[PDB]
């Protein structure tokens, strides 16, 4: 089982960590030719301005529409989440635009408001959430199964193949989440 | 129950900033250059390193309009920075909402003898450091990030190289080491011993560590991450250049694929001038840090 | 669960108010314990002879320590050379009570004490100065005390070395919060401790006199100077009449306050040891 | 099977260069003028010594346009470069075709402890040193060709010739020295003992040599080729005299015939202005490798 | 037949691990040794503690005292020479001896050059205080080292010193940036290609034991702990009351040097000691370049 | 599958090494409790006067014997092989003398004679590098054993039944065929007793 996380900046380290502690394989994907072969992806914390100037400057928008295309899981934590996402607050256009969610950066304030606090997550309770400049989801289209929320916000959901958090579970020891999205791979590995 | 100041949060945030560029920027426009351009951070401060340099004088925490000036005109994390030892500065530029404090050498020291406690903070710090013993006592104060020192505002890495190259390999040591020789390793680092035990605890350094000072061109980019920076501050290697909107692009794209030397290559092609940088013969300049 | 530090610590803080004897054999021992020792430290030869014999010092041969053992119910101290981490596992292994890393011993290892935190069984380490003393307790000492110049006879450095301590402890526990780091750094001290010490309000283990207590003048001057109690060596054995002036050392470190009493209990004393001015050359503070 | 970077290309490569001059170019002129007065290759950078030396500041590799500028311009093997221990600019010059790398003393210094390992390239690097136990750690590092250090850009030829000798004469020691002897001479030198056991096995030096650092005139460069050199290197002498094109034919001819005094005297006849030089009295510059 | 290789010659000494060597005199001595457990003997004209005590100038031993010791034993028999004397080694060399023992004990016969000891088929083992020293010694063909601690003193204090040293030398090295190396090589005054060779391998390529001051099982298993790979000890056993129960004792802990209840037995009924010296020497060992 | 080194002395590590490149675990026996629960045993080379007297001293002569008895492989490499010999020229009596073989220690001379030397060995292959170091050397075998290699009319490998032998040391070399020829004798010995 391969995952890619990717490196174009970020935490990928900490992604890489959980993944391979899970027993997965880690791949760093900085071009599209790293994505061949992938049976998922994870988008990581860091930030969506700088991941989708890159993400241009390289041509790698499209092929990752393909790989989503291809019916492979992506999990996008905090700024992976941003990039999913298909409606940006204050933003004409979004990123991918794959997740049928609407998206509000830096909701919550700057960097002094950054918190941590304990979660109840459906399909995953006591998940240590970290919310590190973290967005938060304004509205969820019919599709998507909310997973968790935060003071009456949604901060974790699931569409399909798509999985999503404000907060970045790659930060804690406790795997539960990425265990979680592994299982979504095992199961589309087959389809 | 929500609580905010966590080591995990203050580190944490310097976690999502690694394998990226934080840029010096005096004002807004620069700002949402660097913005533009892919940084992950911008440092606001009154004079770029070079010219605090060539001006000489006092250099002090930035005025408070430039920093809300900055704020206002981007959408990723904003630094400043502060004098060390200057605890109000500091309290300041967390009361603005800045969202990683440098305690920073560059500035004119106002404690030489007594750094900031750090810990006593909700916002994060990130500290300079020449070697291990000087990181950990840095750690122990609170700081939750580092970076080299460098030679700032000289257009030299060599510096930051002598100080990345240092720690890592004072790190790679302590990893290694016979447990039972820590306590005396720490005394001759002149490092506080706990944090040399969660170093090898953990396998590596706690904190995230930047290079910072000199860093001129893609390949000076490049080079740092290469010796195994999580990422690099530039300040006048970019705006002190003919077109500081092309070098930032090209820092910013060198140091995430540094390790493909045909794009670096490309990346260097049409940069022209440089900042002419200083060789050294300077008597008592920077390294200021206790 | 057995080897927790409050076990460790507690051990050394039931030791406090007495006075701990070199002995040599059963005999001393039953003495010390007769006289009211707390306890007793096993050696093969007392320090003043150390001294006076020179070579090489080592850790004593176990039949005595068991014979020692034996022959009280008191706890049994014993210990080693610096950095001797068998020789400490085998005192270990033999049932001692308390391990002194002692700098009388020759030391074996001249840049690395034992690793104690390693140990069930709890150590005891000298100290000069709290940076000294912050070190040995970030290595797991469990219990401290002064180095002084044993086998002298002559309390001047032991007095010196507690108070060095002491008002080193003072200074850090009213010291301004944000000045700790530079001062850890200054000392050579492990920050953390002095945060301890700090937040305590005291250094968190028993710190005992030891070197040159002499008299009962000695021993209660100890404790006036903030001692938690005194390990004596030479100065019974190498005395006129140990069993007496046992006796008037334990008495006299309990009654430290009553100088009437002090004044009685000195009284028949009648020769004590010698001892050495100085003028000693490379002799003792070995520890690092 | 077809095997590149091997020692023997890359040193082979150096073989192919004796007995000739490789001149120092900052634009496609000079390079065409050096390629049709003789030249065995150019060096290509930003500044010539002499110059690096009056204008200071921070030396660094050259824009990667100037070098393609000079590749295209000439059919004879083109060398740049790079910063002492500067890996990546090293990379960078690998990416753009370089045929000799010359990690220089004469740029700012990038890494003050640890030189580039040379090893992990397949491209060459030529290094200076000023004896046989500098000589052989870069020959240890990787190093597939030498030069004398010299003094650069003061048009005086009294280090390279110290350089020259000292290397010649360790050599010729280490050649006819009793056997047992070398792992301590090794130690005296500095010198990794399996390189001065390669060079006795030998009974030479294993790369080859040239002289560096202060050519000025024809006489300079059949001196060197007389004290053993292997070739010569020549930058400010060239570009800084007063036609370049004349001494560049005249100190090709000389080196080539070095010991036709009759011709070199002819050719030194109509040269002129030649470069001032500086005598000394210089407090730190050059001699910067460890 | 290929005699004299690298792997033999270091073989072994791989063959001698876990065990103690003991300095003998004469044939009884051997005897005793064998019969204890020693896994070798060294044989010598004086053991190093009367070496010291004596001074005058130490030489080679009488070939005939080595025939002795090598008829009366069936384990290897060492010898070790004085530093730098060439003939003597090939003289004992000449004799069978099984591995040569180029000793700072000794008075040294060359102060500026070892013996070229790659130019023999029987290994020479060597001593060294830090991982130039014994880099150095490993590119003149030495092919097992040991501690030189401070040789009849009774005091451990420097082989332990060493021991760390060269251990805390190897774990630096193997976890280095190899682009460092070179660099240090020259800061240590090694050889670039046995650091490299290290590296490589990711421990030394060669045995090193504890050598110097060895009185105690407590020592003996000591300087296990600390990463012996076996123990040379000739004065504490011989200079004790019962060398034969000494011997037995430290062999013993040397084995298991981590069974604190057994060494704690094994260290009960030991009696006298050598008394040792504590310092305050101006000159004596530590000879080698 | 777990394969016992006996650690009192000698070239353990190098056999370690072995036995965990060929995928098995090793277990380091210095005590009789530790031989419980293993599936086979080698015996190193090193110093057999030195493993005697270390096996004399903490009674580990008779539980060997039963390990044995249980009918689990053992190896023995030189001083390892010297151990399992019923017979040892110039001995009255052998150590554990599981072997129906006869053997002189010491046969090819002292240090400076120890070779290296490519074999052809029966079960094993071919050229495979002998390294004899104080080598002893089998003078005779009993009609139960099979002679598996030999060096100039000299037999320097053997086996029997469970109890494979050799005078040279395989653990120093790189190759390891041999270890893999005996964990076979091992996964045979277990899948055997079900």
């Amino acid at each position: 089982m391969k995952i890619g996380v990717l490196g174009l900046q970020g935490a990928v380290r900490e992604h890489v960590r959980a993944i391979e502690a899970c027993g997965a394989e880690a791949v760093i994907v900085k071009k599209s030719e790293q994505l061949e072969g992938l049976d998922g992806l994870v988008l990581p914390g860091g930030e969506s301005t700088t991941m989708r100037r890159l993400i241009d400057r390289y041509g790698l928008m499209e092929p990752l529409k393909q790989f989503a295309a291809a019916g492979k899981p992506m999990f996008g934590t905090c700024a992976g989440l941003i990039l999913l996402a298909k409606r940006i607050v204050g933003y004409d256009e979004p990123h991918l635009g794959l997740m049928d969610i609407t998206v509000e950066r830096n909701s919550f304030g700057r960097q002094r408001e950054s918190f941590e606090a304990e979660l109840s997550i459906k399909g995953v309770d006591g998940f240590v959430g970290v919310f590190i400049r973290a967005p938060h989801i304004v509205e969820a289209g019919d599709g998507v199964d909310v997973l968790a929320t935060y003071n009456d916000r949604i901060v974790a959901a699931r569409q399909g193949q798509f999985l999503g958090c404000s907060f970045n579970p790659e930060l804690t020891d406790d795997h539960r989440l990425m265990q979680y999205f592994l299982n979504m791979v095992k199961e589309a590995k087959m389809a | 129950m929500a609580l905010t100041g966590t080591d995990r949060v203050k580190r944490g945030m310097a976690e999502m900033q690694k394998g990226g560029v934080i840029m010096d920027v005096v004002n807004a426009e620069q700002a949402k250059i660097a913005e533009a351009a892919g940084a992950v951070a911008v440092m606001a401060l009154e004079r770029v390193p070079a010219d605090i340099r060539a001006a000489g004088g006092v250099a002090r925490m930035a005025d408070p309009t430039v920093i809300e000036e900055v704020m206002n005109a981007v959408s990723i994390p904003v630094m400043a920075k502060v004098r060390i030892g200057h605890y109000v500065e500091a309290r300041v530029l967390e009361a603005l909402g800045v969202d990683y404090i440098d305690e920073s050498e560059v500035l004119t020291p106002a404690d030489e003898e007594f750094h900031i406690d750090k810990r006593q903070f909700t916002v994060p710090f990130v500290c300079g450091c020449r070697d291990l013993g000087e990181a950990a006592r840095r750690i122990a104060e609170g700081a939750s990030m580092l970076r080299t020192k460098g030679e700032p505002g000289t257009g030299n890495i060599v510096e930051a190289v002598r100080h990345m190259r240092k720690v890592n390999a004072q790190i790679r040591k302590v990893v290694n080491m016979s447990e039972d020789e820590l306590v005396a390793e720490a005394k001759q680092l002149g490092a506080p011993v706990e944090v040399l035990r969660e170093i090898k605890r953990l396998g590596r350094l706690p904190v995230v560590n930047f290079a910072a000072g000199g860093v001129t061109t893609p390949a000076d980019a490049a080079l740092m991450m290469h010796l195994g920076a999580d990422g690099v501050f530039v300040g006048s290697g970019i705006f002190k250049s003919e077109n500081p909107e092309k070098y930032a692009r090209a820092i910013v794209e060198a140091t995430t694929h540094y390790e493909d030397y045909e794009l670096i290559a490309h990346l260097s092609k049409g940069l022209g001038g440089a900042m002419r940088g200083i060789d050294i013969a300077t008597l008592l300049p920077e390294h200021r840090m206790q």
